[PDB]
């Protein structure tokens, strides 16, 4: 219902997620925040229910925190990504499923800028891009078409405001703002908030 | 609800009760479940309130047609063919339970119609929601060729064995004797219950209710 | 396949008087078309200041009574005083919500005296939350009460009619007049009404009869 | 359920030469309503009334079809309508639709058109007249109704307390109900004239 | 049912009806849905009568621990997040709450909302029940965080009056509370039909 | 209810119960489960009670019509016949057990059965009801071929004893019927 | 129990001046099959109360083997104690609750009927825990057949002697046979009083079949 | 799921409906009209299914137009109301029901003007304001509070703007234009299209 | 399936068919029905096979370990209570007819019947399996008090091939069993 | 027909040198009981075909009926013609198709065997209008039972004599007793030739149970 977005650049990562936290008819909360920071280069988007949201992407949030106070160092976004599809396959079989859709950005001083997507299912992925919600459906195949694999962060920002004007246009939904992250080398920059006059 | 009939020696006494009820709560408390059919045939009702008023008045008028066209008095086993043929067709969606009795030149008959059409011919009957209680009361005191107070007095025992039962009454035991003459019916044969007096003062006094707009409207 | 609960009727009737309480039920014990008993009070002496009414389903009315019991000897040795009238309705609220998942179909009022010496009535749901009224009538004959008992102790819809407050010999004739009323439109209602008073001097008790259909 | 869809409340009062009958104004769908104008009581000729409720359909489509009936009786014969023959005009039209019925349940209060003698009775969704002597309800709030009538009610009364009578019966009664308010019509008719007034009620 | 909340420069006001009912059978109209939680925290009751009056008692039986232990009062957030994770564990069990969170705390004032599907969320304005929706429209016409405080009184009580005139699950009294730095504080409790003498006249 | 039909050398011998039961509660106490269609053809009913009793109404209506223009008495087989014609079609509606029995001029003694589906088959003995499936190991058991009439008065009195021992849908009181060439012998048996 | 098997009918009881009698048929039906014909569904308790019960029998003899332990259990004591008619009333409501909560409960109707310190007691106990004590009884069918007429003559006249207490029954027993699909016609009939338990033999009925001569 | 708009005054009829034709994610026109000129001085505003819009109201449409025709003068407002309700409840019993919400907005020369309010089972009403749609109750309070029965039809407009905003500000679907026509003595005047700059 | 048990003044007498079947497909064509438990105790099995089979180990497993502690020969009634003790508790779990007859040095010959629901209760004659039901009026016609051996297997013989004439569930062959002090005389019986 | 009351079972058919041979039992069972011991389930049409059945009983009564009336009706002509037992396979499938498009079918399943112009013809017909020919036909659960042993002598030898054929039959129905629970141990052999339809009478098997001194 919710949507999420995640552009891959060749030293940067671009995401961005929206700020509605409805219920049933009404929009109760138009500045609602999508955007943990698990660590100092990994951040963590999150979709889902109402209760499996807040309590199990903090039970992940708390526990990489662990690790860097307890070894001194920090965990790769690979590590920290595949530590994430642990616990839902180990709970997922139990009396207490949790039904969220996660999509994970980190940066690495070895490995670069690094994507990772995950199913309600529990299934990894290494993707250039990807998106959730049902605003996933009309807006990739702009993503698909004119993304480069060597782009700059300035051409990033264009697309993603093209991005998001067709899902302005022909999506159902209000969905007014969108807040706007970019990590690189230095760590998370906030870049400034996105909203659109209609008419 | 709780209907019964007999057959003592010279004819037929019916009763029934004075109540119909709307889910639990008494709708009203002086209702007529003995309906009329001929003069010398009489019907009690049973079942949904509606489907046996109407069923009651189809056949009463057809018998009417029936014997100032034939130019004689009516007979039961008549009265008997029409309602389990009409109800057969219905194939039971007509809730009627009806107790149908009255004397005819081979004398006094009494019958039991079912809603699926199934009639029974017998002395005593009983139908309804408390008619298992009125049926205890037969067969421990039921004699063949009983007398005429004798056997209103079994009928008037038995109904209120019902009323004392849960769906009773505001009790008006009603009876209808049909003999081979005489014709009697009696709606307050008996009032076992009453309503106690109210104690309180409820004086409504004139003008202790606002009012925003009034009109008047003369007529001739 | 079997079935746990059923509905057995019943009406309970309570007044907070401004230094008494009055707390009056039927006798009549049934179930689906048939009666089983024509005396079974809903009145239980808790206190010598706290009578308790229970209805509806018969054997959770039978357990949760007994239940009550024996925590009022548990209060008591534990504090060397009996509970208020208050501290009842504090603890039978934490009991009807300790079974949520398979809760007891009873209706309970509580009326009685507190430690001021005036009436209170507390009424209950079948699971747990509670209030302080004025009166309330619980059971099958709820709806037939209410209504008539704002005319003539709330004063509610009542012009030009000063509010004297309601003396003991006038809410004695105000009960009996309801049921007379009660019993003729329902059928879970008569053979009885055990009429219990509790003041400061302890705890009276009045049968009047009603019509046996 | 499809009687508790739109609500309403009905009654009807017998007085000792007059009659009186009352109902609600509220107009809505299961808990949001739509105005506070809704008529449910119709006139069927002169001195004789009727009330409707139950499902807001067919309260105007019966009434529509009673009034068709009417007129054509009214013109086929020179006289009036008995009150006794309305009540058999409208078990006909009810039982019809045995198997697809209408969901309302009619009151008719009047008096006779000869003599001063009034007449009140009461139907079922399929028919079942029943006349009493002191009052009639339908409606949602019908156990409410109940209780106010068994109490206040007086055999032989003018029609000042016949009036004060029925309007704390319809007040107490209908604000214990959810789904029925927002104002209430009282008309009071008699040999020689017609009064209706309106009440001052909650309007929440 | 309608409760509604918001904050404003001079703390938070809080406003609630007072009609429980029964299916179609209106049971009472005088229920107090504003929970007395503490002198320093207010709670409301919106969906369930039982289970917002329960969890509530005992999360005030948890605050005044936490503030024997501590030497201090626990603040809005604490108190909002307790409350989350206790109903949490009774998920799909058939559980009904919505309740809102008010008071003042060292960072100013506080309003969280809290669901039992496990929505915990802050905000300036709610409105919570079954005639929640004909609430936000009339108060959001006439919302400013610069309001003077008989402007606020006079919002709260317009707004709640609204509700109950359209809804069918709403009415009797309308209650009023102010949420000062102090504590909080009852303002005024009126009826329904002595506003509407006031309002339409 | 339990029904019986045993032809010999004369006629058929024709018995029965009463018991009309509904739920556990006995609505009639004493019934002719026999039914008179001409004045040598019986049938027994069981089954539906509203539907066994339209069925024979109309069956008498009809072969009663049809003997008149033949002036002729109507045959067994040919009243067996309009039994099949009306079950058969009108299946899957009806629950009819139908039995007939009764002596001819042509043929002398015939017993049929018509069971709920709608077949028809000619039987030395035959039972029905529900309470038929206890005495069908008696019935085989004890039958010899080449009884007399009192023999087989003897022989259906204890054959439905048995069924009518105690079992719920019968028992109260034997109806029995005698159809030869000479008249129709119907007597009640207690005790 | 989910599904009874074996099923017992109406159980008859009711006061007289210094005793209760109770009187029920022996007879174990399975479904509309009469199966068992010689049963005995009356337990003699100790020497006050006494048992008799409808429903389950495979649940009865589990009752009458537990109620059987437990007299036992306190006559071994000689502490001059037993249990009153209105506590083994008290006991078995409490384990017909307690069974049902586990929605596993015992398909039977319980009557109790005791004579102690001069005092008669006559308790019904049910399925789902519902219990009351009443001058006459009845279960199954018989509350809708029979407590008619025990109620009738109870209010024109409020004691009754032993014979007509007796002779009441008998009537009662009589009306049950006619109308009852699963009733049967040997009975046995119990009685207590101050000189303790006693059960009569398997007593028969007696008949009326003259409106079989009717049309 | 898509509004309508009922503003009655002294001697004038407001109404507005939206322009959205959505299928269930997507927008496939952003123009559509709902509004249906029944006679000179009779609009006509459906919602409902998908085939019983147009189905109904254009048999409504072209037998309305047959009076007029053949009687040589124009129905009042009331009448064409009823005629209305007369076919949603004699097709309701039937094998083919029509699921459609409708309101009613006339002029008369005797009466001046009228609303009529009609819901999926055929119930008449005569109302001074009205809406449909899940947007009817966010919306119609605030229609509550500021409503005049002596307003003019230069602030109705203004009050109809006030009660779109929250439209806009608290529901979740899009619904960025508003058409919006008016009825006084002279006919049906067309105003101008109602838009809005969200951001 | 169809059991027999008969006592008699020395003893008892078994009987049972073959034929586990199912649906309509006869699996095992002959089958012992009646199993030894201790050397004057058998029991005849009805019901699901599995079920009685995993019963009849067990039963055998405690008594025949009770017995060997008193140094006494066990009793028919300590046998029927030990299968009372876990088809009264493992019900809606089974399905078990089980008939538990023997000859004791106590008592003699000994019947009782153990049914599907879990009571316990003694009986002169017992009857048993699906098939029992067709021969029930056959059995309490001709029984009569104070058999010989000799009857009793000539009884048996008789009653079990009326229910094993043609019903589905019942035929085979007969095997037959009769317990006394002496010894156990078991035969099958064919033609 | 939506319940079959009164069923059959397996109906066996073979070719042969000029002719074919069917037999079937008679037995008329309704569920397990067997009600009926004694019916006939083969009937012979004219001169050369030949039909038996298996399924409803009630409904083979009224194909027996109407079957009947149609050779009739072509014999009253004279004109020379006679139905092919091919024919009667062709009307007999369009009768079953249409009666199951009314969604209300007849539950049977028919072999028709039939000898003409020096040719033999077996045909088979299902409830659901399945239809073909085969030299060796076998319904019910004869088809899992008796059919691996016809098919295991037609492969071996493609053609049979009369006697060749007959005791084949004969060990195929001694087989069908011992684990049919709806066989019966009394039936008939039809059998046509180009002399006409010839119906044998109430035969029977010999049975072995000698495994039953076994363990």
């Amino acid at each position: 219902m919710e949507y999420l977005i995640g552009i891959q650049g060749p030293d940067y990562v671009l995401v961005a997620s929206d700020r509605v936290a409805a219920s049933n008819i009404v929009q109760m909360k138009d500045d609602h925040d999508k955007m943990f920071k698990m660590s100092e280069k990994i951040l963590l988007l999150c979709v889902g229910e109402a209760g499996d949201t807040v309590q199990f992407a903090e039970y992940i949030q708390k526990n990489v925190q662990l690790y860097k106070m307890r070894n001194g160092y920090e965990l790769s976004p690979t590590a920290a990504a595949n530590f994430t599809r642990r616990n839902l396959a180990d709970c997922l079989r139990s009396r207490t499923p949790y039904h969220v859709n996660l999509l994970l950005a980190g940066y690495d001083e070895h490995e670069g800028p690094a994507l990772y997507y995950m199913d309600y299912l529990a299934a990894l992925a290494k993707a250039p891009f990807a998106a959730h919600g049902y605003g996933a459906f009309l807006t990739l195949s702009i993503l698909d078409r004119y993304y480069t694999p060597t782009i700059s962060r300035e051409r990033a920002v264009e697309l993603l405001r093209k991005c998001l004007e067709e899902l302005q246009k022909r999506f159902i939904l209000n969905l007014p703002t969108f807040s706007v992250r970019i990590i690189d080398k230095n760590g998370i920059h906030d870049l400034d908030n996105i909203s659109f006059p209609k008419q | 609800t709780t209907i019964a009939g007999v057959v003592y020696k010279d004819g037929i006494v019916l009763g029934a009760d004075t109540r119909a009820t709307e889910g639990m709560v008494v709708a009203d408390k002086n209702c007529s479940k003995i309906h009329f059919i001929s003069p010398n045939i009489y019907c009690c009702g049973a079942g949904t309130a509606a489907d046996t008023d109407m069923t009651t008045q189809l056949i009463s008028s057809n018998l009417e047609l029936h014997s100032l066209s034939t130019g004689r008095l009516p007979r039961v086993v008549t009265a008997n063919r029409m309602l389990k043929q009409m109800l057969f067709r219905y194939q039971g969606y007509i809730g009627a339970a009806l107790v149908l009795g009255g004397v005819d030149v081979t004398g006094p008959h009494l019958y039991s119609i079912y809603p699926h059409g199934s009639t029974d011919k017998l002395p005593y009957v009983t139908m309804g929601s408390g008619s298992l209680a009125a049926m205890a009361v037969f067969e421990d005191k039921f004699r063949p060729d009983m007398e005429e107070e004798e056997a209103k007095n079994l009928v008037s025992e038995a109904i209120a064995a019902g009323i004392f039962n849960d769906l009773g009454s505001g009790s008006n035991i009603d009876l209808c004797v049909i003999s081979k003459n005489k014709l009697d019916f009696l709606r307050p044969y008996t009032v076992p219950n009453k309503k106690g007096t109210r104690l309180g003062r409820y004086r409504c006094e004139k003008g202790t209710t606002a009012v925003l707009t009034e009109k008047i409207t003369p007529l001739e | 396949r079997f079935s746990p609960y059923v509905f057995n009727g019943g009406t309970i009737l309570a007044i907070a008087g401004e230094d008494f309480a009055i707390v009056a039920s039927d006798t009549r014990l049934s179930e689906g078309f048939s009666i089983h008993t024509r005396d079974s009070p809903k009145c239980y002496k808790l206190t010598d200041k706290t009578v308790i009414g229970c209805s509806g389903f018969h054997g959770d009315c039978l357990t949760l009574t007994k239940i009550i019991e024996a925590r009022l000897k548990m209060y008591k040795h534990s504090n060397n005083k009996a509970m208020t009238t208050g501290a009842i309705a504090a603890m039978l609220s934490t009991i009807l919500y300790s079974r949520r998942f398979f809760p007891y179909y009873v209706y309970n009022i509580i009326g009685g005296l507190d430690e001021e010496g005036k009436g209170a009535v507390y009424s209950f749901d079948p699971v747990g939350s509670y209030q302080r009224d004025s009166f309330k009538a619980g059971g099958s004959a709820s709806a037939m009460l209410q209504p008539l008992l704002d005319n003539q102790v709330g004063f509610k819809n009542m012009q030009n009619v000063e509010h004297v407050p309601l003396s003991l010999d006038r809410a004695m004739r105000l009960v009996k007049d309801v049921f007379i009323s009660a019993a003729e439109r329902d059928v879970y209602t008569g053979d009885a009404l055990r009429i219990c008073i509790v003041t400061k001097e302890g705890i009276r008790e009045e049968t009047v009869s009603l019509r046996k259909d | 359920s499809i009687m508790s869809y739109n609500g309403g409340a009905v009654m009807a009062m017998k007085g000792k030469n007059c009659v009186a009958i009352a109902a609600d104004r509220r107009f809505g769908i299961q808990a949001q309503m739509v105005t506070t104008d809704f008529q449910k009581i119709f006139p069927m000729g002169d001195r004789l009334y009727i009330g409707l409720a139950g499902l807001a359909t067919d309260v105007q489509t019966v009434a529509q079809r009673l009034k068709f009936r009417l007129n054509l009786y009214e013109l086929k014969e020179g006289r009036q309508i008995k009150p006794y023959t309305l009540m058999s005009m409208v078990a006909n039209l009810l039982y019809e639709k045995r198997f697809g019925p209408y969901y309302t349940e009619p009151v008719i209060a009047g008096l006779d058109p000869k003599t001063f003698k009034p007449f009140i009775c009461s139907l079922d969704l399929i028919g079942c007249p029943m006349v009493t002597d002191d009052f009639v309800v339908s409606g949602t709030c019908a156990e409410q109704m109940y209780g106010m009538c068994e109490s206040l009610w007086e055999p032989n009364m003018d029609p000042d307390h016949l009036f004060e009578t029925i309007s704390q019966a319809m007040l107490n009664a209908v604000d214990r109900d959810a789904v029925s308010g927002m104002g209430v019509i009282v008309h009071i008719i008699e040999k020689d004239k017609i009064t209706t007034r309106t009440l001052k009620a909650r309007m929440d | 049912t309608t409760t509604l909340a918001f904050k404003f420069r001079h703390g938070v006001i809080v406003a609630a009806d007072s009609r429980a009912t029964a299916g179609a059978y209106i049971a009472s109209q005088t229920v107090k849905k504003v929970i007395e939680i503490n002198p320093y925290l207010l709670g409301t009751m919106a969906g369930g009568a039982a289970d917002c009056s329960f969890w509530e008692r005992l999360l005030a039986r948890q605050c005044r621990i936490y503030e024997l232990r501590n030497k201090e009062r626990i603040s809005v957030a604490a108190a909002s997040k307790l409350l989350a994770n206790m109903v949490y564990q009774y998920k799909g069990m058939g559980l009904s709450m919505g309740t809102m969170i008010c008071g003042w705390d060292k960072r100013g004032p506080g309003l969280y909302y809290v669901d039992s599907e496990g929505n915990r969320i802050s905000g300036a304005t709610f409105s919570v029940g079954s005639g929640s929706v004909y609430a936000y429209g009339v108060m959001d016409r006439g919302y400013s965080y610069d309001l003077e405080v008989e402007q606020a009184y006079d919002l709260a009580r317009r707004a709640i009056y609204q509700a109950t005139y359209r809804d069918a699950y709403s009415g009797g009294a309308v209650n009023l509370y102010h949420v000062r730095e102090d504590g909080w504080i009852r303002v005024s409790s009126d009826n329904v039909a002595d506003l509407h003498e006031k309002y339409s006249g | 209810t339990t029904i019986m039909a045993v032809q010999f050398d004369g006629g058929v011998v024709l018995g029965a119960d009463s018991r009309t039961t509904t739920g556990s509660y006995i609505a009639n106490r004493v019934t002719d489960k026999l039914t008179p269609i001409h004045d040598r053809i019986f049938c027994c009913r069981s089954g539906s009670a509203a539907d066994t009793q339209a069925v024979a109404d109309a069956v008498t209506y009809q072969l009663g019509f049809h003997s008149i223009e033949l002036n002729e008495p109507p045959l067994v087989h040919t009243a067996a016949s309009l039994f099949k014609e009306m079950c058969y079609r009108y299946r899957e509606d009806l629950m009819a057990g139908i039995i007939i029995a009764g002596w001819d001029p042509q043929e002398g003694g015939q017993v049929y059965s018509v069971p709920m589906g709608g077949m028809m088959v000619r039987q030395s003995f035959a039972i029905g009801g529900s309470g038929s499936s206890y005495i069908y190991g008696y019935v085989d058991a004890t039958y010899r071929e080449g009884m007399t009439k009192e023999e087989c008065l003897q022989f259906t009195a204890n054959a439905l004893a048995l069924a009518m021992e105690r079992d719920g849908s019968s028992g109260g009181v034997i109806r029995l019927a005698a159809i030869a060439e000479s008249g129709v012998e119907r007597q009640v048996l207690l005790g | 129990t989910q599904n009874p098997m074996v099923t017992g009918t109406s159980v008859l009881g009711v006061k007289f001046e210094g005793g209760v009698v109770i009187a029920a048929d022996m007879l174990g039906s399975y479904g509309s099959l009469a199966r068992f014909r010689n049963i005995s569904r009356i337990m003699r308790v100790n020497n006050s109360t006494m048992l008799g019960a409808s429903g389950d029998y495979a649940d009865f003899q589990y009752l009458k083997q537990v109620l059987g332990q437990m007299v036992i259990d306190e006559e071994l004591l000689g502490d001059g104690h037993s249990y009153s008619p209105r506590a083994i009333h008290s006991w078995l409501t409490r384990a017909m609750y307690s069974r049902r909560s586990k929605m596993n409960p015992l398909w039977n109707t319980m009557v109790i009927g005791g004579y102690a310190d001069g005092e008669s007691f006559l308790g019904y106990v049910d399925m789902l825990g519902v219990a009351y004590e009443a001058p006459s009884l009845a279960t199954g069918y018989g509350a809708y057949l029979a407590q008619p007429l025990l109620r009738e003559v109870l209010e024109k006249q409020p004691v009754l002697s032993q014979t007509e207490a007796r002779d009441l029954v008998e009537r009662c027993m009589r009306v049950l046979y006619y109308r009852d699909a699963r009733s049967y016609n040997r009975f046995q009939i119990a009685t207590v009083t101050e000189k303790g338990v006693e059960i009569e033999g398997p007593l028969s009925t007696e008949t009326n079949w003259d409106i079989a001569h009717m049309i």
